């Protein structure tokens, strides 16, 4: 079974808070498959995306977690429809993402910019359409733990203090940083649906420290991750190869916060690198 | 939405009317939160994004249900369940008399138990106020309106600066806080306790200093000793007026020393000191635990 990693909590039970996130790892389901009801799609097409909405999340400065909830829209809501066509990609990831800076940014773009960063692709009553579109196939279940927040949780454990206190910020950022470049490398291969999100982020906390630490701050075993461990090799040697990213700073953030900002990387040929080595 | 009759307006909260209406099948009695879409720039706006998904997640005996999202021709309808009137209608109805004190018991700890499920999914609710304090003929009460709920990370990060209607809104708040988390709520719930007993709000600030400073006339201003940080806090001045705790029987009479605890830890000026939800429910003053119906 899973260890439970939280500490004891003042404003709430440790062991309902956990028992509550780990059922939301099992009502909320991914696909590794769902490209195969889109025959017209090829996985490249999600990855191009994906990254996509990644530049146009650091150009916005949009937090990581409205990327991260705007993937799992994605996927999710792929996955409940049929025969969709490569040029209305764009629209669902573009609603998808106003979608999620709507649920997570204090103030969002207005929906002008979503459909200006579409270069005329998409107009804002395009995306008016489709975002309902999305939410009723999704039946409105738009709170999953995304993989980022995984993440999160897992430094926020490695880092606790004496104070016990999990939700004040205490971890260092280069480390969550580096962490989540690797992340975003692997979320655009649709072969990662096949792990939880929290698997994922244990796995790509373990490439960038150890069993130890891994098994400290996400209470899985060895077994429970190895899979998925193994699967992450060539992406994390791509990105061990190509060297870290080093941390950005922006314009009306502070430079404490800076971290939690998604960044863009031109990583399509990483992707193509780690995919070669299989 | 032709399987419901629309009975009435009951009034507007956070987003858009509400309606008493029937279920024409079941002749089931419901609310009807409407939100016209059209009127909208942004599409389906956030604090409705955030209230349906929010209460999809919550299902607790003292939270409103919500029983269904319907979807048509320009407009957005949550059918929730239907309660009686809100605390603020209620309190002010027995304004006279007061409001009998084992009501304060079972609204209070009825209040906690839903706060309590809220946290514990890592959701601030960030409005309770009696308007949103639903409290039905049975006697239960329900937390009620999401709409500015938020769901919060571990870690938390810096949310929306101001929140929470001003006679409920905590000091840290008020101040410019970076971060605040589960304690804003806690607060909010202080505020409506003795707004029970005294039949009056605690603290009826008419601008935000004026909130502030009902505050500190009423539990004194905080220094760095009560609450280690108040100097370096970004609304903090020195400048303000330094006020003796009134003892808690003059600030607010009817209560015995329970009263006087509970709502103390309740109102402790450091959010990191104030009590939990949970605490508070473990709180000697509820070991009496009464049920009455109200009078309506
Ligand atoms: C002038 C107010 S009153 O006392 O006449 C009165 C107050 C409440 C209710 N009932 C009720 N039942 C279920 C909901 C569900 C939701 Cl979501 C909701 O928002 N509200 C209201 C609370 C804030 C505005 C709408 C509900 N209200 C009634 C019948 C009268």
């Amino acid at each position: 079974s899973r260890g439970s990693p939280l500490p004891v909590l003042s404003w709430a039970n440790r062991e309902e808070v956990w028992k509550i996130m780990l059922n939301k790892e099992k009502t909320y389901l991914r696909d590794q498959h769902f490209l195969e009801q889109h025959p017209l799609l090829q996985p490249k097409m999600r990855a191009i995306l994906l990254d996509w909405l990644m530049e146009v999340c650091e150009v916005y400065k949009l937090h990581r977690e409205t990327f991260y909830l705007a993937q799992d829209f994605f996927d999710r809501y792929m996955a409940t429809q049929e025969n969709v066509v490569k040029t209305l990609l764009q629209l669902i990831g573009i609603s998808s993402l106003f979608i999620a800076a709507k649920l997570e940014e204090i103030y969002p773009p207005k929906l002008h910019q979503f459909a200006y960063v579409t270069d005329g692709a998409c107009s804002g009553d395009e995306i008016l359409t489709m975002e309902l579109m999305i939410m009723k196939a999704l039946k409105w279940r738009l709170s999953p733990l995304t993989i980022v927040s995984w993440l999160n949780v897992y430094m926020q454990v490695a880092y606790l203090n004496d104070l016990h206190e999990v939700l004040l910020p205490q971890y260092p950022q280069q480390i969550f940083i580096q962490i989540a470049e690797l992340l975003d490398l692997c979320v655009l291969d649709v072969d990662c649906l096949e792990f939880p999100y929290g698997i994922l982020a244990a796995s790509a906390l373990y490439h960038f420290s150890s069993s130890e630490l891994m098994q400290k701050v996400s209470g899985y075993q060895w077994c429970d991750i190895e899979n998925c461990v193994k699967w992450m090799v060539p992406f994390a040697m791509v990105i061990r190869e190509t060297g870290s990213s080093k941390l950005k700073h922006f314009r009306g953030v502070a430079d404490e916060d800076a971290h939690n900002i998604q960044t863009h990387r031109d990583s399509l040929d990483l992707l193509d690198k780690a995919r070669a080595k299989k | 939405m032709e399987n419901f009759q629309k009975v009435e307006k009951i009034g507007e909260g956070t987003y858009g009317v509400v309606y008493k209406a029937r279920n024409k099948l079941t002749g089931e009695v419901v609310a009807l939160k409407k939100i016209r879409l059209d009127t909208e720039t942004e599409g389906v706006p956030s604090t409705a994004i955030r209230e349906i998904s929010l209460l999809k997640e919550l299902n607790h005996p003292n939270i409103v249900k919500l029983l269904d999202v319907i979807h048509t021709e320009n407009k957005l309808y949550l059918v929730f369940e239907f309660l009686h009137q809100d605390l603020k209608k209620f309190m002010d109805a027995s304004a006279l008399t007061g409001i009998p004190l084992p009501l304060i018991k079972s609204y209070l700890f009825q209040l906690l138990q839903g706060l309590a499920f809220c946290h514990s999914h890592r959701v601030l609710h960030r409005d309770l106020k009696p308007q949103n304090l639903l409290i039905n003929t049975e006697g239960a009460i329900k937390l009620a309106d999401f709409g500015l709920a938020r769901a919060f990370g571990v870690p938390v990060r810096t949310y929306t600066h101001e929140v929470v209607t001003l006679w409920y809104r905590a000091p840290e708040i008020l101040l410019g806080c970076k971060y605040y988390s589960t304690a804003v709520d806690i607060w909010s719930l202080g505020c409506i306790f003795a707004e029970m007993v005294t039949r009056r709000a605690l603290f009826p600030g008419d601008s935000e200093i004026d909130q502030l400073f009902r505050i500190f006339r009423t539990l004194g201003t905080p220094d760095e000793v009560v609450w280690p940080g108040v100097t370096s806090m970004p609304d903090y001045k020195p400048s303000f007026p330094k006020w003796a705790r009134q003892d808690f029987s003059k600030v607010v009479p009817p209560l015995d020393e329970d009263g006087r605890s509970l709502l103390s830890q309740m109102l402790h000026y450091d959010p990191n000191k104030r009590i939990s939800a949970k605490a508070a429910l473990a709180h000697p003053f509820f070991q009496d635990v009464t049920k009455p119906v109200p009078h309506l």
